[PDB]
């Protein structure tokens, strides 16, 4: 969802708000 | 090589640093 | 001496580390 | 909570349980 | 310049900037 | 406590985290 | 398994390492 | 602010880096 | 990708965490 | 012995505690 | 340059020397 | 003896080499 995700080739900014409280 | 075990220990890193003071849930298990 | 900005980057570390495959939420914002 | 209380000097292993999911 | 100005308690993501190429 | 030899070790990490595909020069000697 | 957006911000730990005191341009865009 | 218990993470990678191949042996206890 | 050289500095991380103020030997030279 | 050996996909926390002193 | 350089396997310490300033 | 040497403000790279194996 979010490591399989980002620990591939690293995620974009905006991709990790979506995981912001 | 490692795995999820170390390589989220540094996805973190960003994750708050982007959120800046507000915070974040992480899950290791999809 | 940085501050909690970069301190708690390594804090959760250890936290999922400890926690093995479960989860945890970090909020750097008492 | 949490931040303040282990980036004093490290909380024990137990202590990190609490914010365990 | 650069080192003890956010090593001492983090710059803002702007002052950063300053030091990008 | 360590020192700049090893804090500005991890300022260079978010530094290029923000300038992304970018560069930039780290000068550890004001 | 991340990218050079994660590795580099390590290489530079041992670039001004092996400097000391002197500094270094990182610049992850060949 | 941390502890040894995080300090002493990081000078390790500097110990076993100077070391090159050789190994060392660390005991955050005197 | 990187290799040992820089993966055994984060596995002694965890090592010396899981032995708390214990000490271990590391020598990444099978 | 022990870093090819957690170095390819983490050891248990009891394989650490062999090579604890 | 030297990304790809050292981010496959580790340079030397003298490869690391030609990028110091 | 070598943590509260060099966590205080970094040893050198000498010092190093004598809790080398």
């Amino acid at each position: 969802g979010i490591v399989e995700q980002c620990c591939t080739s690293i995620c974009s900014l905006y991709q990790l708000e979506n995981y912001c409280n | 090589f490692v795995n999820q075990h170390l390589c989220g220990s540094h996805l973190v890193e960003a994750l708050y640093l982007v959120c800046g003071e507000r915070g974040f849930f992480y899950t290791p298990k999809t």
